[PDB]
């Protein structure tokens, strides 16, 4: 997981014109839609019976900013994603126990929901430099498993 | 399997691509080159650069394929027999890789259809896409 | 598709495995869950220590499915069919902890099947377990 | 990789009783029966036809051979897998066009072989050690890919 510097750049351009709590929101429900076996981690969250019951879930959606503020915190420490997230992969394997293949799904799915966002603006070079960074991140966040 | 709705998602979603089915096609193989260079492994002899004629032929070729198949979503297995015997013999691509393009194929839909890529569309294209890359690689062994 | 010779080869194997099934069912969790150790975030609620008898049952359980569904393998998707509907509706593991399940089952058997375990009955076995694993996920979205 | 002072000892131990004739050809062998689309790599070996044709075949048995060449140099610097295999790395890319999705394939036939050779012998825990082992063969194998 190495970006060069005009990935970087690229990525943090681009980042700068997210609106994180919205993506946060729209990823996570767009990843108990398209996969929705995810909902077993969320039973708290209530209504998940419909696309729209979940997309537009309240719980769902303050849930996807914590996620989306620790990604964003991410990648200010695009160099150290294993240390970043090491007491986050320690919780989601003591406490949380969600299998880690989840945190590949998320991250995918954030990419669709960056390229629906941005259209033409998330060109093949933006999108690969965010799948080096999703990638980084769901190897640091699968890390501390044990 | 396709539910009713999926295949009217998938009808209606890939219908809206319209005459942009091999061009989206080429973009979502440049964005699988440029994202998973593992991918590039399998065409060592092409140009795989943009603007590539050969990167926008096998997007035609790919997209028209797609095209084929929702004409005949309910009999994949046989519309697409020709196509999976091609790929169990011939090109032989490990499956992850199927992966990475049905991925790379909806981030291109998701790119020129605001509209038209909701949550639901989104969940029965990545369904379709699945079927179809489990049908061209049900014959490798 | 598994062809006559899988099925033979699969029954032959089996047969020999007998009453082992269970025993080799828990060594194959056993080998999962320390190889693999992600796959543990699924028995949060068992009792995971050393022999443990929590383990021992469930493994018990895997291997009488796998049983029946060699007992019905011309027609697996009916047979497992309300194992599917569980595993899709309550369980909801990932597809990909299927593969490291039917690996470690791989392993157990070469480990005990020193005769039995040719190239052509490894890869026969190998298909079967994926074929399981499909049938699985069959009906998860 | 990050196998322990213990896994390290008993990856070694086990090691020392390999037959690298045996096990590199059934590993190499069982790689093309298993997952015959491999084959695709392999046309210059001759007959592959059947089982007893690969598994019997002079090139495959000799190839296999020098494939455990490889891998007992990694075991013999685990801390840096990365290092040991870049020149290999970049073979494997450049030259011989293989997706390191094979890379995992490969390694999980050899754990197989492994078994097949050692019984019970080839305990959980040994086991265990060895997927360290092949993933981080795998992992160092691909790692010079672009
Ligand atoms: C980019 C990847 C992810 C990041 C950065 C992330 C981050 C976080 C954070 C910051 C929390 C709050 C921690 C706390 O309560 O102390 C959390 C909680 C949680 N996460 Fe993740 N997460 C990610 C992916 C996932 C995925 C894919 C799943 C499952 C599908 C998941 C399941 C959970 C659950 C169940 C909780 C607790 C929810 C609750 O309070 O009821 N996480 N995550
Ligand atoms: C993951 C562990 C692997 C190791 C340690 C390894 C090691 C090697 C070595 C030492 C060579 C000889 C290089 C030379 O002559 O300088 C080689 C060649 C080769 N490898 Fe691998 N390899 C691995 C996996 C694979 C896999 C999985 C495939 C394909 C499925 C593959 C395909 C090839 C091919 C096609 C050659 C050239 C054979 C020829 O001379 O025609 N390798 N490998
Ligand atoms: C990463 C590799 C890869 C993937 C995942 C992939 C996935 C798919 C999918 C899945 C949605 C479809 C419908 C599809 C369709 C096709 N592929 Ni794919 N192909 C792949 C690598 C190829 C290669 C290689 C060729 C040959 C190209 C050439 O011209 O040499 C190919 C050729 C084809 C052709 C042309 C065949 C012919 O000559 O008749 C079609 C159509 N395909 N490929
Ligand atoms: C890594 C996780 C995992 C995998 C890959 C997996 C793979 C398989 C395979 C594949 C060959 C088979 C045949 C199989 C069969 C079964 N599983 Ni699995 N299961 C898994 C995790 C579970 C869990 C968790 C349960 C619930 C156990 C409990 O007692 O709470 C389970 C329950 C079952 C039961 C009991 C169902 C019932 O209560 O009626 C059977 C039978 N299975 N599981």
């Amino acid at each position: 997981v190495h970006l060069t510097p005009e990935e970087k750049s690229a990525v943090t351009a681009l980042w700068g014109k997210v609106n994180v709590d919205e993506v946060g929101g729209e990823a996570l429900g767009r990843l108990l839609v398209v996969y929705p076996w995810t909902q077993r981690f969320f039973e708290s969250f209530g209504d998940l019976s419909t696309p729209d019951a979940v997309m537009g879930n309240p719980k769902v959606k303050a849930h996807g900013k914590k996620v989306l503020g620790a990604f964003s915190d991410g990648l200010a420490h695009l160099d150290n994603l294993k240390g970043t997230f090491a007491t986050l992969s320690e919780l989601h394997c003591d406490k949380l126990h969600v299998d880690p293949e989840n945190f590949r799904l998320l991250g995918n799915v954030l990419v669709c929901v960056l390229a629906h966002h941005f259209g033409k603006e998330f060109t093949p070079p933006v999108q690969a430099a965010y799948q080096k960074v999703v990638a980084g991140v769901a190897n640091a966040l699968a890390h501390k498993y044990h | 399997v396709l539910s009713p709705a999926d295949k009217t998602n998938v009808k209606a979603a890939w219908g809206k691509v319209g005459a942009h089915a091999g061009e989206y096609g080429a973009e979502a193989l440049e964005r699988m080159f440029l994202s998973f260079p593992t991918t590039k492994t399998y065409f060592p002899h092409f140009d795989l650069s943009h603007g590539s004629a050969q990167v926008k032929g096998h997007g035609k070729k790919v997209a028209d394929a797609l095209t084929n198949a929702v004409a005949h979503v309910d009999d994949m297995p046989n519309a697409l027999s020709a196509l999976s015997d091609l790929h169990a013999h011939k090109l032989r691509v490990d499956p992850v890789n199927f992966k990475l393009l049905s991925h790379c194929l909806l981030v291109t839909l998701a790119a020129h259809l605001p509209a038209e890529f909701t949550p639901a569309v989104h969940a029965s294209l990545d369904k379709f896409l699945a079927s179809v890359s489990t049908v061209l690689t049900s014959k490798y062994r």
